């Protein structure tokens, strides 16, 4: 066996070699959050939200992408951790626009239910807004670029799973633009899950639009029978 | 507060006090209808530093 002994929040706990500090708090019971990070992509690392901090070290570290050594204990719940988060969300949230009440991920979005988790409650910004030109992807994926947060699960879903390699990220700085450069149509036959995948209302479903609300509907566990996958 | 001086002294004694001084009736002395918009403060919270929420 070459299980290592970890520790989260004091509490012990056996990890293979190789494991992230995510997956070991996972293995806890504790979610840490996160933003760009998916079980079934690649490690990007680009959002810092994940930031935990492990106890006599002077910097905190992303738990999505840390490999774990022996004897680290991971503070989940600490000050400092709590700073970084609030801090991490404070500059996500200083550009969103205010774009909820038009939104169709309102009642089931990532970034409403950690900004009340473990976001602060007012915002110091008081300069002006950045506004992303829209773009067009088809008629399945309704594109508004002014709410996507640059979380780069578009670029690893098109380039690790649908094998397209035609969405990417034109820009440098604060006008970095998530898109094809081009109009051209981003049709697959997995087109439509990265409106499952997109943490914000920036890539919504065109016929599902302004139809219904996700806090109103029943959620029936069914077969499809389109194809014979199952 | 219109009624003749000999109704007012004819109540006045029948009820045993003095109802000139305090009428359960509302007159001019109440507050106006329209009032100047006011400038509502705000909490202790309302900082720009040492805001943290986690403390
Ligand atoms: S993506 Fe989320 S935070 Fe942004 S406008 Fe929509 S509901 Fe609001
Ligand atoms: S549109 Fe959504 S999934 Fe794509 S990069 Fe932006 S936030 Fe991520
Ligand atoms: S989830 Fe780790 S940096 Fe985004
Ligand atoms: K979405």
């Amino acid at each position: 066996s070459n299980l290592i002994e970890v520790f989260v929040d004091g509490q012990s706990v056996m990890v293979e070699p190789g494991t992230t500090v995510l997956q070991a708090c996972e293995k806890v019971g504790m979610q840490i959050p996160r933003f760009c990070y998916h079980e079934r992509l690649s490690v990007a690392g680009n959002c810092r939200m994940c930031l935990v901090e492990i106890e006599k070290a002077p910097k905190v570290v992303a738990a999505c992408a840390m490999p774990v050594m022996k004897g680290w204990n991971i503070l989940t719940n600490s000050e400092k951790t709590k700073k970084a988060r609030e801090g991490v969300m404070e500059f996500l949230l200083a550009n969103h626009p205010l774009d909820c009440p038009i939104c169709d991920q309102g009642g089931e979005c990532d970034l409403q239910d950690q900004s009340m988790m473990f976001g602060s409650d007012r915002s110091r910004f008081l300069e002006g807004k950045r506004a992303v030109e829209d773009k067009n992807i088809g008629p399945l994926v309704k594109t508004i670029m002014t709410r996507c947060i640059q979380c780069t699960r578009c670029i690893r879903f098109a380039s690790e799973i649908a094998g397209v390699d035609d969405l990417g990220t034109t820009g440098r700085g604060n006008d970095m633009q998530v898109g094809t450069y081009i109009e051209k149509m981003f049709m697959s036959e997995l087109s439509g899950n990265i409106i499952d995948i997109c943490p914000v209302g920036a890539l919504t479903s065109k016929p599902y639009a302004f139809t219904a609300r996700p806090w109103e509907t029943r959620k029936t566990e069914s077969i499809d029978v389109m194809d014979a996958v199952g | 507060a219109s009624a003749t001086r000999l109704i007012q002294g004819l109540r006045n004694w029948a009820s045993g006090r003095d109802l000139q001084a305090k009428l359960q009736l509302r007159y001019q002395e109440i507050s106006k209808r329209t009032q100047p918009p006011p400038k509502l403060p705000v909490g202790p919270s309302h900082r720009l530093s040492n805001n943290y929420y986690c403390a």
